[PDB]
């Protein structure tokens, strides 16, 4: 419960 | 059962890269945007961004 908080990459 | 919308390229070993069209176990999805996925190919974790994946 800690590696999910992450900034989304750029979507294709 | 969760479709990679594309191929996610990870950078660290808290992540996974998958494809277009690959299928990853999911498995925390209420933590971040960057759900833990387990790959049924090989055996192996990585975290994955939600908006390269979709829920079939």
């Amino acid at each position: 419960v800690s590696l999910a908080r992450r900034p989304l990459p750029p979507l294709p | 059962t969760f479709v990679a919308l594309y191929d996610y390229e990870s950078r660290t070993e808290t992540d996974l890269s998958f494809k277009k069209g690959e299928r990853l176990q999911i498995v925390n999805n209420t933590e971040g945007d960057w759900w833990l996925a387990h790959s049924l190919t090989t055996g192996q974790t990585g975290y994955i961004p939600s908006n390269y994946v979709a829920p079939s």
